[PDB]
């Protein structure tokens, strides 16, 4: 916590959400499977980064 | 707690002024040291007691 990343570097798992949506941003897309991305993004930020259920979210949303 | 550079610099300070200011100065570089170390080991001390306090808050809510 002293080096409040200043040692290490951002480990981006936050920096998933904004990867995967310009990865999506450019596409001209229906609504329904927003909500869904949406839904899943959540779920994203409130699983653990450990959780095999996160994995499979992971992979799910690639 | 300086290199040996330091106590060799203090021994060529040969007017006992320039070595007394010297040392008296390598010795606010020890403080200031130490109070950066006490104050990051205060600081985080109190976030992760905090960390722990908001489960004893989860916990009450329960």
């Amino acid at each position: 916590i002293i080096k409040k990343e200043l040692g290490l570097e951002k480990d981006d798992k936050d920096a998933i959400e904004e990867k995967f949506r310009e990865r999506l941003k450019e596409l001209v897309v229906p609504k329904h499977v927003m909500d869904v991305v949406d839904e899943e993004l959540s779920k994203l930020g409130l699983l653990d980064n450990h959780s095999s259920e996160f994995n499979v979210t992971r992979n799910y949303l690639d | 707690g300086a290199e040996s550079h330091e106590l060799q610099d203090v021994l060529e300070e040969t007017n006992i002024p320039k070595r007394l200011y010297k040392a008296l100065s390598l010795l606010k570089k020890e403080f200031e040291l130490s109070k950066l170390q006490q104050r990051l080991g205060r600081e985080v001390e109190e976030k992760i007691k905090q960390t722990h306090r908001k489960f004893l808050l989860q916990e009450q809510l329960k």
